[PDB]
């Protein structure tokens, strides 16, 4: 009757970024980053991610509210380092550590 | 850049006073007695037993930088390092004074009388022990 | 009928029928006409 | 061998418990609702009803059709009705399929087989009402007296666990860790003795007991999960760990995609 | 009201148990065996069959 | 009944459900509502490029 | 030193059993496990047997009534605490109504509460017919899928509440 | 359909409404696997007092994992201390509760839940039917002011 | 019936058929989740809006000039929690420490130095929770046996906006006179305060999200040699009342001044089933434990007392109404299951039951008579109160 349709938790509407960055004026080096059409399942996945890199100061994560699937992510890292590389490169280690799962899973999967 | 206390002391009695994680220590100076101290503790991530010689030290020195000071200073040559706050300065008759220390929820308390010009009034205050 | 409603309202009403237990209910009920009447007293058990 | 490792525990048809080492748990948690909510499965959406003489209702039939499980082996190779350029639906974005059931003998019973695939399959086994039944013709939908009638119609579309529950897979997945509190990320309840009030579970046959003389371990993190994956039939457990990994892939590859287009 | 497919709690289905059940009760006379034969661990999917009240019955009796 | 008291036109009534992330002051309404009731708001020079945007 | 006769029409009664001295060798119910396994044989043989006396509101003031039929004629620190004889009660749970009759351990609420749902029982969604297919009623509501209580009540049993959840 | 505003309540005249409705994930779960279909406030109890209806939950509990009917009729001769034993017996805590994982970390809940299936009636007045705006509308006729009730605008 | 049963709220338009209101401001208009409905009006005119804010604003009202004091505290959930959070017991480690400062709106951006930092750098609630506490503001308590260094962690010191020791609860960030939100206004100003409670909110529910909470019948078990502890202290009780029964079957009682012999047998019965029941549930009160959630919910301020707990794990109670113990509705006894002139207490109306035990037919009865009496005025004091409000306001 009022709840939207279901497929407005994923599909992007006209003109719409997946992400949006915003700089921090508080605090030197930091940004806030909106993330839209996503959840825990994506979002807590990269907050964790980011305390195996001794190189991040700062990572956390906020749902603005549940009615929406969205979250706001701020990170803030070291001097003159850019966070999304380091978000890049644990991004591509958790593939890594994917690609290494998928194979470890067939091999060990054969033996059967 | 100096020291503002270094004295050993002995556990008088560990109290769990209704805490499954958390025990509230007592115990006089070695030096001094005169000198008493009152102190909670994480008896899970640093456990204590009644009679222990424990080394007390404090001062206020060597955003929140996260670790990677590994090299850098590391005046952490010791094994529990809590930081909070101090409040009140109380006089005990005589001479004799005694602060009252908490550290963002957890509580502490010294006494004795010689640091008419040692203990200051800031806010300031890093606790320190050893062995 | 007539210019004759000095009569009681209330009895006969349209059977519940939101639930069986409803329904069942509603033939089981008494009524009584009027802070003492509505205790609830001993003799009632 | 070397960083993470997995360790397949006893697994079947219908079922693959296995552990997961030598990960963060924040990546188990994640993956484990990517299986039960983001995997593409198959299932009915739109239903053309000709005929019914059930004494079920119309939307209530077209409910229940909407989650048995269909095939979805080469379920990734389809697009979405939506965004095939065909108007509507078809052969080459949906999959049709008919059913009449009229009964004659003065209780006729209609179990799921009586349905027929007319539709084009695009040469790919998916689509396909997956049985597992003995016979052959798993989920009876319902009987019917003497002269009563029923014809229907249904398409079937891609979807996920997300647009609706009438897809996931999973259905039910366990998932345990440090059987006994040694991390103590719990306090557990009792009255006088927690280790016998407290019932062990069966996966604490798999590690050593606490041993008091120990202080405790601090520096130490969540490592080690036992879990399990239930499995409904259309993909077989392995994709359906597979897929996730790889639908995960693809949101990660949209990351590194949509990242590209911000600089 | 006829067997719910997929069960509300977990999700495993339940429609093909339903002939299987009234019969290993009819002849075999079990219930909590039955069900665990029948792969019904966990009391989640299981209340759904022993819970289920197949009204459908009395409705065939009727006519159109 | 009437005059000390009357029925008034822009109002209305639903079911309430508590929202912890919503500011004290604040209240979710549900959206078929807001398409319902109006506000006369007189057009202004500094306003009407976005009223322009929710006549269309 | 008084005797009140009614015969009356509109008089609520109750049902109670008979206990009667009849034994020589002692002190005991006169029904027997005799008559409960025999169940031409109706309710109101059950009272053309001298088994069951019909006692109004009027008469109950001058006899006394045993509850439990058992005890009335060492324990577990767990259990409830249980604190001449001449008519018996057939069984507690049957002076509740349609509404109580279905709240599992009502003597285990507050009060006070049972009458709350004792109210919102006659507000809730199932099926209240079979035949619901061929009325033509204004407002109905039919619960998708039904599903008798997981707990019950022995007096369920004569509340068709298994065929009706 | 139910809706983030349908009321409810089991036997116990803990009458309730929607508040918002979460998916499989999002729900917290036990090892098991097996996940709830509701989660209502431990608030709703110490002053309603109802305790019967945690002892519902409980024999229900049994039933399920037992196959056997339960049997909940008034004074009879079971405790919870009974109850409790022959849970024991089947596998699963004493008392009911179970650990749970927050569905969004996956991390454990430092305490424990009464998880447990127990009866719930759908009662009607669902939201749909309640819901009322109107902003000038049909007049009455005697006084001018608007109309009585939701039916009539 | 309220000044504040009718406020100006801001709009946020959201999806699904209901109003969405803040928790917090639930008892001024005394409302539930049970089936209540909402009336909404919508202003109209320019100025109108203005008078709106100017004087019906939210923020406005958080102080009632009836009891100059606050309307509005933390309830339920957030009460309840805020307490677990607050114990010295209840540590935090950065991965969530992190989550939890994101969650403050208003977080000025600093992240405070750890309270430990030794092995492992962990946090305890009673530091991050100060975070939504501004600046300047200064809180003193001292309760009964508080002194500095308060040992069950008592009392409450707050200097600077950052809590120093004590456990946050119903009397501290209540509807009280001394009350935080009471400060904050008056301090701070309105709009600040009114902000307040959306931090110490998100940043509470977030914590109890992930640290869970529950409660069910376990937590009202007592333990196994208290339930006899009890048994006996009931047993002696009700010789201690059949000695003064016999001592009263005698004449030997005196009449207490200004009351009849039977008023004056009443009135020691009454003192006597009193007392048991309000020892013998004070018996289980000290022997649960200080991690028994019922108790929790207790001490936090957030539902039932003593009694409650009472009712339900030891002794309901006597039952009573109009003051007086089960009266002779049948010809000189209570029950006819009963023989004539049975003053004892299982007539009279006393459940020696818990609720945990489940009750006797005779006692089950009693228990609803004696409710009846409530739902009764509950059903007449809520609008003869109104008419007696009427007037007062005509
Ligand atoms: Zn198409
Ligand atoms: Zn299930």
């Amino acid at each position: 009757m009022n709840a939207p349709d279901r497929f407005e938790l994923f599909i992007l509407p006209d003109d719409v970024p997946k992400l949006k960055i915003t700089p921090d004026s508080r605090v030197p080096n930091c940004i806030i980053i909106k993330f839209e059409r996503e959840d825990h399942t994506l979002a807590n996945l990269l907050r964790e991610e980011l305390a195996l890199y001794p190189d991040v100061t700062f990572v956390a994560y906020k749902v603005e509210h549940p009615l929406f699937a969205n979250f706001v992510m701020r990170l803030q890292t070291e001097e003159g380092t850019r966070p999304k590389q380091a978000l890049e490169r644990a991004c591509a280690s958790i593939i890594n550590k994917l690609k290494t799962l998928d194979h470890k899973f067939n091999e060990e999967w054969n033996i059967k | 850049s100096s020291a503002l206390f270094d004295d050993i002391f002995t556990v008088q009695t560990v109290d769990n006073g209704r805490y499954n994680k958390v025990s509230r220590i007592i115990g006089i100076s070695t030096t001094n007695s005169a000198i008493k101290l009152t102190l909670d503790i994480n008896n899970e991530m640093f456990p204590v037993s009644q009679d222990d010689s424990l080394t007390v030290t404090l001062a206020n020195s060597l955003s929140w930088r996260p670790p990677k000071p590994t090299d850098k200073s590391l005046a952490d040559d010791y094994d529990y390092v809590m930081f909070g706050t101090v409040y009140k300065f109380e006089e005990g008759d005589e001479d004799k004074i005694k602060v009252y220390v908490s550290f963002g929820g957890l509580l502490m308390c010294l006494e004795g009388g010689y640091k008419s010009l040692a203990s200051l009034k800031q806010d300031n205050l890093y606790i320190l022990i050893r062995r | 009928q007539k210019k004759a409603m000095s009569s009681r309202a209330g009895v006969s009403q349209v059977l519940n029928r939101y639930t069986y237990s409803s329904t069942l209910s509603h033939l089981r009920r008494t009524n009584t006409p009027i802070a003492k009447p509505r205790q609830l007293h001993n003799t009632h058990w | 061998s070397k960083e993470p490792k997995v360790n397949i525990i006893n697994a079947q048809d219908d079922e693959v418990e296995l552990m997961l080492s030598d990960v963060n748990l924040s990546l188990a948690n994640s993956l484990r609702r990517t299986m039960l909510a983001e995997v593409p499965t198959l299932a009915i959406d739109l239903v053309e009803i000709k005929m019914n003489t059930s004494v079920l209702a119309d939307e209530f039939i077209s409910h229940r059709l909407g989650l048995i499980p269909l095939v979805s082996e080469d379920v990734e190779e389809m697009k979405y009705s939506r965004d095939c350029t065909c108007e509507d639906y078809c052969d080459e974005c949906s999959v049709v399929l008919e059913l009449s059931a009229r009964h004659e003998g003065e209780t006729t019973d209609v179990y799921s087989s009586s349905l027929i695939k007319v539709s084009g399959p695009g040469n790919l086994n998916v689509g396909e009402p997956v049985r597992r039944d003995d016979y052959d013709q798993g989920i009876l939908l319902c009987k019917l007296r003497n002269h009563q009638e029923l014809n229907i119609r249904c398409i079937a579309k891609k979807g996920i666990a997300k647009e609706h529950a009438k897809w996931s897979p999973c259905s039910a997945i366990a998932f345990e860790y440090d059987p006994h509190n040694k991390l103590k990320h719990t306090d557990f309840w009792f009255e006088v003795d927690a280790k016998k009030e407290w019932p062990d579970s069966k996966y604490a046959t798999w590690e050593e007991p606490p041993k008091p003389g120990e202080v405790f371990d601090y520096k130490a993190k969540p490592n080690r999960f036992y879990m399990t994956v239930e499995t409904t039939g259309s993909l077989k457990a392995n994709q359906v760990f597979s897929r996730g990994i790889k639908t995960l892939q693809e949101k990660l590859a949209n990351v590194l995609f949509e990242l590209e287009n911000s600089r | 009201m006829i067997i719910p497919v997929r069960c509300f709690s977990c999700g495993k289905v339940v429609g093909d148990k339903w002939d299987a059940y009234l019969r290993l009760l009819e002849e075999g006379k079990q219930e909590g065996d039955a069900l665990d034969e029948l792969k019904l661990k966990r009391y989640c999917c299981r209340r759904m069959v022993l819970t289920h009240v197949d009204l459908i019955e009395k409705f065939l009796r009727y006519n159109p | 009944g009437n005059l000390m008291g009357k029925r008034v036109d822009f109002s209305a009534r639903t079911v309430i459900s508590g929202d912890p992330n919503l500011e004290l002051d604040q209240v979710g309404v549900p959206i078929s509502i807001a398409k319902t009731l109006s506000y006369p708001e007189t057009v202004t020079q500094y306003n009407i490029h976005r009223l322009t945007e929710y006549v269309r | 030193r008084e005797f009140k006769i009614f015969t009356d029409v509109g008089r609520v009664y109750r049902p109670l059993f008979i206990v009667e001295d009849d034994e020589s060798k002692d002190n005991e119910l006169r029904i027997t496990k005799e008559h409960i396994r025999k169940i031409v044989y109706g309710w109101s043989s059950l009272v053309t047997s001298g088994v069951i006396e019909y006692v109004d509101g009027e008469e109950e003031e001058t006899i006394m009534i045993a509850m439990t039929p058992e005890d009335l004629q060492l324990n577990d620190t767990a259990k409830r605490i249980k604190p001449t004889f001449t008519h018996c009660e057939i069984h507690p749970s049957m002076i509740l109504g349609v509404a109580a009759s279905i709240i599992p351990f009502p003597d285990h609420n507050q009060s006070p509460r049972n009458t709350y749902q004792s109210a919102m029982g006659k507000q809730a969604m199932g099926v209240f017919l079979t035949n619901y297919n061929v009325r033509m009623d204004t407002m109905a509501n039919i619960l998708y899928y039904p599903q008798k209580p997981l707990a019950k009540t022995q007096a369920m049993e004569y509340l068709k509440f298994r065929e009706l959840p | 359909v139910p809706q983030i505003g349908d009321k409810f309540a089991s036997r116990h005249g803990q009458k309730g409404t929607i508040g918002v409705t979460y998916r499989h994930e999002d729900m917290p779960f036990s090892a098991e696997g097996i996940v709830p279909d509701l989660i209502i406030n431990p608030h709703a109890i110490p002053s309603r007092m109802t305790v019967a209806h945690l002892i519902e939950c409980l024999l229900s509990k049994v039933g399920s994992i037992r196959g056997y009917e339960g049997d909940a009729t008034p004074f009879t001769d079971l405790t919870v201390d009974a109850v409790s034993n022959l849970l024991r017996d089947n596998g699963y805590q004493s008392r009911g509760f179970e650990v749970m994982y927050n569905g969004h970390t996956g991390k454990k809940l430092m305490a424990q839940v009464f998880f447990g299936p127990t009866y719930y009636q759908r009662l009607r007045h669902m939201v749909d039917d309640k819901i009322h705006a109107r902003a000038r509308g049909p007049v009455q006729v005697l006084t001018r002011q608007p109309v009585e009730g939701r039916s009539r605008d | 019936l309220h000044k504040m049963s009718m406020m100006a709220h801001r709009v946020k338009v959201m999806p699904y058929s209901t109003f969405r209101l803040n928790l917090s401001v639930t008892s001024p208009y005394n409302a539930d989740f049970d089936g209540d409905e909402m009336n909404l009006h919508v202003p109209q005119s320019e100025e109108t809006r203005a008078e709106l804010s100017q004087l019906c604003a939210v923020p406005l009202q958080i102080v009632s000039p009836q009891s100059n004091k606050p309307v509005m505290g933390i309830v339920q959930d957030t009460l309840c929690g805020v307490r677990k959070m607050t114990l010295r017991d209840t540590f935090i480690e950065y991965e969530q420490v992190m989550n939890m400062l994101f969650w403050v709106p208003s977080w000025d951006g600093v992240v405070p130095q750890p309270a430990i930092l030794k092995p492992k750098p962990l946090w305890t609630g009673k530091q991050l929770l100060s975070i939504a506490i501004p600046s300047g503001i200064h809180l003193q308590r001292t309760d009964g046996g508080n002194s500095l260094l308060s040992p069950k962690d008592n009392g409450m010191l707050i200097v600077d906006g950052k809590v120093m020791f004590g456990v946050v609860d119903k009397k501290t960030v209540g509807s009280g006179g001394g009350g935080l939100i009471h400060t904050v206004m008056r301090e701070k100003g309105p709009k600040i305060c009114a902000e307040l409670f959306g931090n110490i909110q998100k940043v509470v529910n977030y914590w109890l999200l992930h640290n869970g909470f529950s409660i069910g019948i376990g937590d009202a078990i007592a333990d196994a040699s208290t339930m006899k502890e009890i048994t006996h202290a009931i047993s002696s009780a009700k010789e201690q009342v059949q000695e003064i029964i016999y001592k009263a079957q005698h004449n030997e009682l005196e009449l207490k001044p200004g009351m009849t012999l039977r008023e004056s047998f009443e009135g020691e019965v009454s003192r006597t089933l009193n007392d048991a029941r309000d020892s013998a549930g004070r018996s289980a009160e000290m022997n649960l434990k200080d991690l028994n959630n019922v108790k929790q919910m207790v001490s936090a301020g957030s539902k039932g007392s003593f009694i409650n707990i009472a009712q339900m794990s030891a002794c309901v109670g006597q039952q009573m109404v109009e003051g007086k113990r089960i009266a002779f509705g049948f010809a000189d006894r209570s029950l006819p299951h009963f023989t004539k002139d049975d003053f004892s207490p299982e007539s009279k109306g006393f459940v020696e039951n818990s609720y945990l035990r489940g009750l006797t037919p005779q006692e089950f009865f009693f228990h609803a008579m004696a409710g009846r009496e409530g739902l009764i005025d509950t059903a007449v004091k809520t609008a003869e109160t109104g008419y007696i409000q009427r007037r007062l306001v005509k």
